[PDB]
C-alpha cells in the first residue's frame, strides 16, 4: 500500500516457493539465504472405497404391534448392514428431528460401528421432558440419551394408515423411583443412567393402570436390602399414536460396517490404484495415502493395522489382499535465494530427481535452478549442506560449487 | 587400552549416544503429538469436518489447533535452548582444541 | 418370542447332594499378565510388532479369581444316582464390568475325581455354565440363587460341542427336588455320558433338558448356539456388557493356541446384568467310569491401563498391568518392557478414605407456603422467597403443581435437588405457557427484555 | 491441508511465520558455530600423516584409514538413524519405515524436515587429520 | 413460572436436602483417619 | 463433578486440565533452564578450584 | 485421583510420561554435575 493507499505491487503467496518466502517475512525484500518453505504437496489422483454391502438394516420390529412405554423402550441394534433413515422416517409424520454431537447431514450419511435405535410411545405434549437440560420425570427416571456418543431424537406421529402399529390404552411413565434403605428413614432417588433402564422397571407394569399407582419390591441382601419403590403416572391417549425414537451412533469399536448403501464403481478399488495417492474411505476409516501390495502383519480378523502413533499403516481388504498404507508424502522444499542478483534455485531435500537445464541430483537432494560447475569456493554464502554451496553467476543461474 | 573403550562404562561414550538420543527426542515430539486429540472427538480434521457442522466443527478444529500450536511452540523453545547450549559448548570445544 | 422346545414332563427332579467340603480345593492359577493371561484383544483394530499402552477391561495381575470345579455324581456300579455338586447356585456374585474365564488349564494332568478323593483320573476340559441377570433373590424354601424376569443362561451342551445362549424367564418347577417343590437343595445341570455322549451322535440337548427339569423356560427372546470343535486346549472365555448388548469373547475362533480373546457374539440383552452365578453341573457317570474334570477360573474385569506387546502376527504375548506395582508403573511410563537401570519417581502410594464425616444444617424446613396462598403476581412483579439455613425439598413443592417444563442451567438436574447452597432464591409469578419461549436466555422478546431475566 | 483449519489458523496471527523464523535463526546458528569452530581447529602449517606417524608411539588408531580407526569405531558403536539426506523421501516409500516410531520416515508424514550439516564427513575428517599432523610441531 | 437461583459460597452452605445422620459420620469419632468430608456443602478428603 | 452433568462437566474439568498441564510444562521448562545454568556454573566452579 | 479427569487427561497423550522423563533427566544432570565437580576438587595427596 502506497502513501496514497493504492496497491501498486503485490505477491501471490501461493505462486511459487520464492513468493512464499516473501510472504512469510511480509516483505518484498528478504535477505539472501537458504530457507525452508511449505512442502510441495502430493495430491490425490483418485479415491478408493470399501463399505459393507449387503443386508438392509431391519427396522421391521418397530412397525409391528404396540410400542412400549418410555421406561420399557425397545432397542434395535444395527451392525454390518446398510442403513437408510429416510426409509424409516418416511413412514411417520415427523414432528421433531434433532441431532446432538453429529450434524444432520452426517447422521444420514456416515458409517458407524453400530447404530442403536430406541423406540417407544411418547406424548408430544411432554416433548421438552426429553431435553438434556430437563429435570423432569422422563429424564430422571425413564429414559436418558448418551452424553458420550452422538445422538438424535425423533418425535413422530403414527399415520392413520400405518395399521401395523397399534396403540396402548394410555401413555405412561415413572414419576418416582427410589430405594428405601434398611433403616427405613433414608430414601434414595434412583436415577436412570444414559442408555439404560431404570431399576424400577421390574416393579412397574407395562402400562400404569392409573395415575398415582405405587409399586414396591422387597430387595434381597444381595441387592443391598430395603425396598425399591416407584410411582407411575399417565397421559391420555391421542388420536394418533405419538412415538419417540432415540438414535445413538458409535464410531470405532469395530469395523464401521453400518453404512448408507453405496453403488460402487470399479475404479474405486485398491488393487487398481496401487502406488497412487488416493483419498480413501474404508469402512468409515478415511484419509489420504498410497496403497502397496505387501506381506500381511497383524491379526487378519481385525482388518485395520495401526502403528505406534495410531496411524493406519495397513489394511486387509475384502478382495483378499493385504495392503500397506503409506501417507501421501510431501516433497520437501528449500529456496536458495540471492538478494543481490534476484535469482533463486529450489532444493528438494532428500528427494531423488525421478520425482521432479533439467533437475540436478546432489548429495542433499534434487535441485532445480542450479547448474553443476565443478568449481570450488571457500567463501560460501549459500551453503546447501554436506560440502555443497550455491554460487550466483554475477545475472545467470546459480552454480553448484563445492566447498574447498 | 582405549580400543576396547567404547562401552557401557565409558562416560564420554554415553554422552555421545545421549547427544544422539536428544536429537531423536526432539523429533519424537512432532511425530507423536499429532495423534492427540486434546479433548477433540478426533485427531483428524477430516473426521471433524465429516461429522460436525460449522458451529461445533469450529470448536473441535480449534482444539486441535491449540494443541498443535502449543506443541510447535514447545518444540521451537527447545530448539532455541538446545542450539544455545550447543553453541556455548562449541566455544568450549574451540578452547580445548 | 422364541420356541425353545417342549417343557420337561418329569414330575420330579434328580436329587442334588451339595457337599462343599469336597470342592474346597487349592489349585491356584492367578492371572499372569506377563504371559498375557485374560486379555481381550483391542477390538476395532490390530497392531504389529509394537509395544503400546492401552486402556480397556482387563483382569488384575495376580488375581486368583474364583475357582469352580464340576464333578461326577453318585453311583453304584453301573447305575448313576444322585447329583454331586458344590454350593455354586447360591453363590451369587456381582457382575460389575464382566469377567474372563480360564477353561481347561489342568487338562491332561492327572487329577482327582472330586466325589472320590482317593480316585485319580486324567483331567478333561469341561465348559462352565452361567446364569446372569438383573435381579436375584430366594426360592420357595429360602435358599438363594433365584433370578427374576429375564435371565441370560450360557449353557454348554452336546458333551462340550456347543454353547447355548438364551435369554428367558425361568419359572421354577414345583416337582420333587425342584426349586418350587419339596426337598430342594440346588438346581443343577447334568448329562449322562452313557446315553448322551455316543461316539457319533452326541445329545445336543442333554444339558438343556436337565436345566428344564428344574425350570420352565418362558418368554424366551432368543436362543443361539455356537459350535465348539473338541480338543483339550486351554482356552479363554469372556463376557462384557455395553449399550449394544452382551458381548461374548473367546480365544478359540481366532487365537486358539495363543489365548487372546476376540468377540464371537453379541446378544440382545439390554437390561443391565448385575448378578451372576455358576450353574453347577454334575456328570452322571457310572462308578467305574468317573473322570476328573478341569476346574475353571473366573476373574473380574476392570478399566485398567496395560502395556501390550503385539507380535509381528498381531497377537499379544506379553503385557504389563500398569497399576500392579511401582516397577510396573515404570515400564508403562516408558512404554517398554526394558528400561535402563536407575532410581525413578513413580506415582505416590495414595492414602484412601477409611470413612466419611458429614455436617449439614438440620432443622427448619424451607418454607414455600407464601407461594401457595393468594393470587401470584404478574411476571414484572415477581415475588421472591429467599431460603437460607433450612432443609429444602423440591419434590415437596413440585408435587403440588402439574409441571409442564422443568429445566436447569449451569447445574445438573440431579444436583439441583441434592446439593447444599449458601442460598436458594425462588422467584414466582403468573405466566402463560403460550409465552414459554420468551423466558429463554436467547430471547429478544418483551419478557426477557423488560419483565424478568434470570442470572 | 484442510482449508477450514487454515482459515481458523489465520486468526492466531502469523504463527507459522514465527515458527519458521525462529528455527531458521536457530539453524543458522549451527552453521555459524561450525564454521567458527573449524576455522579455529584449522592448522596453518602441518606435517603429512604417513603410516608410521608416531615413531615408537603407536598412533595407528588416529591415522586416517578418510576417518581414523577410532573415529570409525566411535561412529559404528553409536546408534544413529540414517536421515537420508540424498534420497530419504524415496527410501521411505520403496522400503517404508525401518521400525516402530521411525522418526526419519515420519518427516514426510508429520510435516518436518531434518536438514543436512554444514560440512560433509570428508571435510570434517580433513580438518582433524590436518590437526593431528600439526601437533608435534 | 418459578425461577430458582442458587449460590454456592457466600456463607455456610446451609440450604441442604434433609439428611438422616449416622453417628459414625461425626468428626470426633474419626480423628486421625483419612475421610471424605462434606461440611455444609464444603467437600474434599482429609484428616481431622 | 458434584454440580454438573458430563457435557458441561467435561468442559469444566478440561479447563482445569489445560491450566495444570500448562503449569507443569512451565515448571519443567524452568527446571531444564535452571539445571542447564547450574551445570555451566558447576564447570566454572571446577575451573576455580 | 478423580477418574473422570484421568479419562480426559489421556486424550492429551503421554503428557505425564514427558513430565517425568524431562525431570528425571534434569535430576540426573545434577547428580552427574556434582559427581564431576567433586571428582575434580578431590586431592591426590594432602596434609592433615
Ligand atoms: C432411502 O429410502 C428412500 C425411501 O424408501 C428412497 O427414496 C425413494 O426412491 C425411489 C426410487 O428408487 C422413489 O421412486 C420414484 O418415485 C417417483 C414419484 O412418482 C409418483 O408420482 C407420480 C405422479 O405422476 C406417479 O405417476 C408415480 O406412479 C408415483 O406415484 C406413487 O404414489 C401413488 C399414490 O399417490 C401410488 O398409487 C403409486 O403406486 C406410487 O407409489 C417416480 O416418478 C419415479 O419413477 C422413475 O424411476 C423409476 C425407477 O424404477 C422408473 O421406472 C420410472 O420410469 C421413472 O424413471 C424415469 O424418470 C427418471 C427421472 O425422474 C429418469 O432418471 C429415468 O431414467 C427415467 O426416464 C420413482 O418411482 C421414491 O419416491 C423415493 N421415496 C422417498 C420418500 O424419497 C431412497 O432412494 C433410499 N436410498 C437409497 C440409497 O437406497
Ligand atoms: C420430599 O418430599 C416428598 C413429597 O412430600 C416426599 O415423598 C413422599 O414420602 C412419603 C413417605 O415419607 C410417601 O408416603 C408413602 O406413600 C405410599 C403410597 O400409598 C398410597 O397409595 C396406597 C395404595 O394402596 C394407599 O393405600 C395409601 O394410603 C396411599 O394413598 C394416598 O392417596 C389416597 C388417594 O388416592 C389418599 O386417600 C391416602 O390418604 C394417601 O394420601 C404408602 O404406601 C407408604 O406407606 C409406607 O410407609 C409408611 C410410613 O409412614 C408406613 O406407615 C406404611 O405402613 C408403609 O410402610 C410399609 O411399607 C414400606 C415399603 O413401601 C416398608 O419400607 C415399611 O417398613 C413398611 O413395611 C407411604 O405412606 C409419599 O407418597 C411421597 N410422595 C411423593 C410425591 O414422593 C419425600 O420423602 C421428601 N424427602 C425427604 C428427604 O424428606
Ligand atoms: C419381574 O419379576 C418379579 C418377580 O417374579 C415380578 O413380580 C411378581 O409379579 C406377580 C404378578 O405380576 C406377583 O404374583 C401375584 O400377583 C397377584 C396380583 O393380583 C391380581 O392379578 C391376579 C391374577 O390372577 C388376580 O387373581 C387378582 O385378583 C388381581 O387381579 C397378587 O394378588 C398375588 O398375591 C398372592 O401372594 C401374596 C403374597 O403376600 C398374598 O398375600 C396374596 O394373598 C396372594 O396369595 C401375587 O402377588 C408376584 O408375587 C410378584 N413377585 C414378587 C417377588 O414380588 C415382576 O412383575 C416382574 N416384572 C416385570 C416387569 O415383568
Ligand atoms: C493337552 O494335550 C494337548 C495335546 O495332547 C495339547 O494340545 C496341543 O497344544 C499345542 C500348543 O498349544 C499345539 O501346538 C500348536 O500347533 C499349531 C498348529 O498345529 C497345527 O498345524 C501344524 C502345522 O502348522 C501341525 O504341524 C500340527 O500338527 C497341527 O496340525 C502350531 O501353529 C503352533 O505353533 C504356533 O505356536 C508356537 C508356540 O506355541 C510357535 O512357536 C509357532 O511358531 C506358532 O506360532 C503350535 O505348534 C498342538 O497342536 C496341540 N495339539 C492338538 C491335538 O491340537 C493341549 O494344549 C494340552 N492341554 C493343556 C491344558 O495343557
Ligand atoms: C458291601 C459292599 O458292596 N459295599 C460297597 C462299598 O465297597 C466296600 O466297602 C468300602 C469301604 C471298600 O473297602 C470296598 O473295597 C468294599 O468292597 C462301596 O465302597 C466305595 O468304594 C470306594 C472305593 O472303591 C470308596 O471306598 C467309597 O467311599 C467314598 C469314596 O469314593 O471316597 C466316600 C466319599 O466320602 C463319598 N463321597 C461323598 C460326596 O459322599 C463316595 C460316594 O458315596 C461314592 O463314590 C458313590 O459312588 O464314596 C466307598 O463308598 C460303596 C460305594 O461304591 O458301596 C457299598 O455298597
Ligand atoms: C433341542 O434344543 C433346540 C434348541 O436349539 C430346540 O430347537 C427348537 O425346535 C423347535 C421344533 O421342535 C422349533 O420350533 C419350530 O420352528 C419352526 C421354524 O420354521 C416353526 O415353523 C415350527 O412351527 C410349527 O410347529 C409348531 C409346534 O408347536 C406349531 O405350533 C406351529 O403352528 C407350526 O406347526 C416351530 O415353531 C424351534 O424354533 C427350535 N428352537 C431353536 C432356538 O432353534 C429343540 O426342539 C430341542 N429338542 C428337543 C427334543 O427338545
Ligand atoms: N478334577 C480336578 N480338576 C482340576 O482342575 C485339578 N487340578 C489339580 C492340580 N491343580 C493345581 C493347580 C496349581 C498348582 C500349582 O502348582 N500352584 C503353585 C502356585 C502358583 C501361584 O500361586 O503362583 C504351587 O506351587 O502350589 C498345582 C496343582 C489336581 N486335581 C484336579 N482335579
Ligand atoms: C520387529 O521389531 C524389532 C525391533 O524391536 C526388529 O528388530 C530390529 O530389526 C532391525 C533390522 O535392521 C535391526 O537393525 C535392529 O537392530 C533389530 N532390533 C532388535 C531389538 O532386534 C524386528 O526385525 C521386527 N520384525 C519385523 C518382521 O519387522
Ligand atoms: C459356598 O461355599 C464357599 C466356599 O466354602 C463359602 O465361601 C467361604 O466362606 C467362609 C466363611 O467364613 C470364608 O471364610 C471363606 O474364605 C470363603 N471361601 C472363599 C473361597 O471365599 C461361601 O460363603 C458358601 N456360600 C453359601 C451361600 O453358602
Ligand atoms: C410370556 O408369554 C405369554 C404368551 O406369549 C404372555 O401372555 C400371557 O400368556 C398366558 C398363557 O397362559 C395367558 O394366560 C395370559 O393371559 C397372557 N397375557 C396376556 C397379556 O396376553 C405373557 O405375558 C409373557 N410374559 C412376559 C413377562 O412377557
Ligand atoms: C453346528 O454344528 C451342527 C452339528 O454339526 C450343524 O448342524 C448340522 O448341519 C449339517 C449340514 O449339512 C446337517 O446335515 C446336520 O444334520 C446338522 N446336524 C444337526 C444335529 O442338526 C450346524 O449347522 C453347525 N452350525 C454352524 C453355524 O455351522
Ligand atoms: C388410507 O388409505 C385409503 C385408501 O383409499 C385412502 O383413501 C386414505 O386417504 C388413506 N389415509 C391416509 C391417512 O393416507
Ligand atoms: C467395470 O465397470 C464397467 C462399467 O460398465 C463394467 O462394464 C466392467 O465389466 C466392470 N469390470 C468388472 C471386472 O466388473
Ligand atoms: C500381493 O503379493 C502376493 C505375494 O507377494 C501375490 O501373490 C498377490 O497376488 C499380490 N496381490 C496383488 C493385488 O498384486
Ligand atoms: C558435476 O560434474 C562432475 C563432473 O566432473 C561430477 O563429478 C559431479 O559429481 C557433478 N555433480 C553433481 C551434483 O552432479
Ligand atoms: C424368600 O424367603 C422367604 C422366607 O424365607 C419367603 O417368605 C419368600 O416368599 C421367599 N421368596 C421367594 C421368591 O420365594
Ligand atoms: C449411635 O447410633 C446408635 C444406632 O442405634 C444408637 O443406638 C446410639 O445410642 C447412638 N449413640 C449416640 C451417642 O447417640
Amino acid at each position: 500500500f502506497s502513501v496514497d493507499g493504492y496497491i501498486r505491487r503485490a505477491i501471490d503467496c501461493g505462486f511459487n516457493d520464492l513468493s512464499q518466502l516473501h510472504c512469510s517475512y511480509e516483505s518484498f525484500d528478504v535477505e539472501s539465504g537458504v530457507y525452508s518453505v511449505s512442502s510441495f504437496e502430493a495430491k490425490p489422483s483418485g479415491s478408493v472405497v470399501e463399505q459393507a454391502e449387503g443386508v438392509e438394516c431391519d427396522f421391521s420390529p418397530l412397525l409391528s404391534g404396540t410400542p412400549p412405554q418410555v421406561y420399557n423402550f425397545k432397542r434395535l441394534v444395527f451392525t454390518n448392514c446398510n442403513y437408510n433413515l429416510t426409509k424409516l422416517l418416511s413412514l411417520f409424520s415427523v414432528n421433531d428431528f434433532t441431532c446432538s454431537q453429529i450434524s444432520p447431514a452426517a447422521i444420514a450419511s456416515n458409517c458407524y460401528s453400530s447404530l442403536i435405535l430406541d423406540y417407544f410411545s411418547y406424548p408430544l405434549s411432554m416433548k421438552s421432558d426429553l431435553s438434556v437440560s430437563s429435570a423432569g420425570p422422563i429424564s430422571q427416571f425413564n429414559y436418558k440419551q448418551s452424553f458420550s456418543n452422538p445422538t438424535c431424537l425423533i418425535l413422530a406421529t403414527v399415520p392413520h394408515n400405518l395399521t401395523t402399529i397399534t396403540k396402548p390404552l394410555k401413555y405412561s411413565y415413572i414419576n418416582k423411583c427410589s430405594r428405601l434403605l434398611s433403616d427405613d428413614r433414608t430414601e434414595v432417588p434412583q436415577l436412570v443412567n444414559a442408555n439404560q433402564y431404570s431399576p424400577c422397571v421390574s416393579i412397574v407394569p407395562s402400562t400404569v393402570w392409573e395415575d398415582g399407582d405405587y409399586y414396591r419390591k422387597q430387595l434381597s441382601p444381595l441387592e443391598g436390602g430395603g425396598w425399591l419403590v416407584a410411582s407411575g403416572s399417565t397421559v391420555a391417549m391421542t388420536e394418533q399414536l405419538q412415538m419417540g425414537f432415540g438414535i445413538t451412533v458409535q464410531y470405532g469399536t469395530d469395523t464401521n460396517s453400518v453404512c448408507p448403501k453405496l453403488e460402487f464403481a470399479n475404479d474405486t478399488k485398491i488393487a487398481s490404484q496401487l502406488g497412487n495417492c488416493v483419498e480413501y474411505s474404508l469402512y468409515g476409516v478415511s484419509g489420504r495415502g498410497v496403497f502397496q501390495n505387501c506381506t500381511a502383519v497383524g491379526v487378519r480378523q481385525q482388518r485395520f493395522v495401526y502403528d505406534a502413533y495410531q496411524n493406519l499403516v495397513g489394511y486387509y481388504s475384502d478382495d483378499g489382499n493385504y495392503y500397506c498404507l503409506r501417507a501421501c508424502v510431501s516433497v520437501p522444499v528449500s529456496v536458495i535465494y540471492d538478494k543481490e542478483t534476484k535469482t533463486h534455485a529450489t532444493l528438494f531435500g532428500s528427494v531423488a530427481c525421478e520425482h521432479i537445464y533439467g533437475p540436478l541430483q546432489t548429495p542433499v537432494g534434487c535441485v532445480l535452478g542450479l547448474v553443476n560447475s565443478s568449481l570450488f569456493v571457500e567463501d560460501c554464502k549459500l551453503p546447501l549442506g554436506q560440502s555443497l554451496c550455491a554460487l550466483p553467476d554475477t545475472p545467470g543461474e546459480m552454480r553448484l560449487a563445492s566447498i574447498a | 587400552a582405549m580400543q576396547t573403550g567404547f562401552t557401557t562404562t565409558n562416560e564420554a561414550f554415553q554422552k555421545v549416544q545421549d547427544a544422539v538420543n536428544n536429537n531423536a527426542q526432539a523429533l519424537s515430539k512432532l511425530a507423536s503429538e499429532l495423534s492427540n486429540t486434546f479433548g477433540a472427538i478426533s485427531a483428524s480434521i477430516g473426521d471433524i469436518i465429516q461429522r460436525l457442522d460449522p458451529p461445533e466443527q469450529d470448536a473441535q478444529i480449534d482444539r486441535l489447533i491449540n494443541g498443535r500450536l502449543t506443541t510447535l511452540n514447545a518444540f521451537v523453545a527447545q530448539q532455541l535452548v538446545r542450539s544455545e547450549s550447543a553453541a556455548l559448548s562449541a566455544q568450549l570445544a574451540k578452547d580445548k582444541v | 418370542t422364541v420356541d425353545v422346545g417342549p417343557d420337561s414332563v418329569k414330575s420330579a427332579c434328580i436329587e442334588v447332594d451339595i457337599q462343599q467340603t469336597f470342592f474346597d480345593k487349592t489349585w491356584p492359577r492367578p492371572i499372569d499378565v506377563s504371559k498375557a493371561d485374560g486379555i481381550i484383544y483391542p477390538q476395532g483394530r490390530t497392531y504389529s510388532n509394537i509395544t503400546i499402552t492401552y486402556q480397556g477391561l482387563f483382569p488384575y495381575q495376580g488375581d486368583h479369581g474364583d475357582m469352580y470345579v464340576y464333578s461326577a455324581g453318585h453311583a453304584t456300579g453301573t447305575t448313576p444316582q444322585k447329583l454331586f455338586v458344590a454350593n455354586y447356585s447360591q453363590d451369587v456374585k456381582q457382575f460389575a464390568n464382566g469377567f474372563v474365564v480360564r477353561i481347561g488349564a489342568a487338562a491332561n494332568s492327572t487329577g482327582t475325581v472330586i466325589i472320590s478323593p482317593s480316585t485319580s483320573a486324567t483331567i478333561r476340559k469341561i465348559y462352565p455354565a452361567f446364569m446372569l441377570g438383573s435381579s436375584v433373590g430366594n426360592f420357595s424354601d429360602g435358599k438363594m440363587g433365584r433370578f427374576f424376569n429375564h435371565t441370560l443362561v450360557l449353557l454348554p451342551d452336546g458333551c462340550g460341542t456347543l454353547l447355548r445362549a438364551f435369554y428367558c424367564i425361568l419359572e421354577p418347577r414345583s416337582g420333587n427336588h425342584c426349586p418350587a417343590g419339596n426337598s430342594y437343595t440346588s438346581f443343577a445341570t447334568y448329562h449322562t455320558p452313557a446315553t448322551d455322549c455316543s461316539d457319533g451322535n452326541y445329545n445336543r440337548n442333554a444339558s438343556l433338558n436337565s436345566f428344564k427339569e428344574y425350570f420352565n423356560l418362558r418368554n424366551c427372546t432368543f436362543m443361539y448356539t455356537y459350535n465348539i470343535t473338541e480338543d483339550e486346549i486351554l482356552e479363554w472365555f469372556g463376557i462384557t456388557q455395553t449399550a449394544q448388548g452382551v458381548h461374548l469373547f473367546s480365544s478359540r475362533y481366532v487365537d486358539l493356541y495363543g489365548g487372546n480373546m476376540f468377540q464371537f457374539a453379541t446378544l440382545p440383552v439390554y437390561d443391565t446384568i448385575k448378578y451372576y452365578s455358576i450353574i453347577p453341573h454334575s456328570i452322571r457317570s457310572i462308578q467305574s467310569d468317573r473322570k476328573a474334570w478341569a476346574a475353571f477360573y473366573v476373574y473380574k474385569l476392570q478399566p485398567l491401563t496395560f502395556l501390550l506387546d503385539f507380535s509381528v502376527d498381531g497377537y499379544i504375548r506379553r503385557a504389563i498391568d500398569c497399576g500392579f506395582n511401582d516397577l510396573s508403573q515404570l515400564h508403562c511410563s516408558y512404554e517398554s518392557f526394558d528400561v535402563e537401570s536407575g532410581v525413578y519417581s513413580v506415582s505416590s502410594f495414595e492414602a484412601k478414605p477409611s470413612g466419611s464425616v458429614v455436617e449439614q444444617a438440620e432443622g427448619v424446613e424451607c418454607d414455600f407456603s407464601p407461594l401457595l396462598s393468594g393470587t401470584p403476581p404478574q411476571v414484572y412483579n415477581f415475588k421472591r422467597l429467599v431460603f437460607t439455613n433450612c432443609n429444602y425439598n423440591l419434590t415437596k413443592l413440585l408435587s403440588l403443581f402439574s409441571v409442564n417444563d422443568f429445566t436447569c442451567s449451569q447445574i445438573s438436574p440431579a444436583a439441583i435437588a441434592s446439593n447444599c447452597y449458601s442460598s436458594l432464591i425462588l422467584d414466582y409469578f403468573s405466566y402463560p405457557l403460550s409465552m414459554k419461549s420468551d423466558l429463554s436466555v436467547s430471547s429478544a422478546g418483551p419478557i426477557s427484555q423488560f419483565n424478568y431475566k434470570q442470572s | 491441508g484442510f482449508q477450514k483449519c487454515e482459515q481458523l489458523l489465520r486468526e492466531y496471527g502469523q504463527f507459522c511465520s514465527k515458527i519458521n523464523q525462529a528455527l531458521h535463526g536457530a539453524n543458522l546458528r549451527q552453521d555459524d558455530s561450525v564454521r567458527n569452530l573449524f576455522a579455529s581447529v584449522k592448522s596453518s602449517q602441518s606435517s603429512p600423516i604417513i603410516p608410521g606417524f608416531g615413531g615408537d608411539f603407536n598412533l595407528t588408531l588416529l591415522e586416517p584409514v578418510a576417518r581414523s580407526a577410532i573415529e570409525d569405531l566411535l561412529f559404528d558403536k553409536v546408534t544413529i538413524a540414517d536421515p537420508g539426506y540424498m534420497q530419504g523421501y524415496d527410501d521411505c516409500m520403496q522400503q517404508g519405515p525401518a521400525s516402530a516410531r521411525d522418526l526419519i520416515c515420519a518427516q514426510y508424514v508429520a510435516g518436518y524436515k531434518v536438514l543436512p550439516p554444514l560440512m560433509d564427513v570428508n571435510m570434517e575428517a580433513a580438518y582433524t587429520s590436518s590437526l593431528l599432523g600439526s601437533i608435534a610441531g
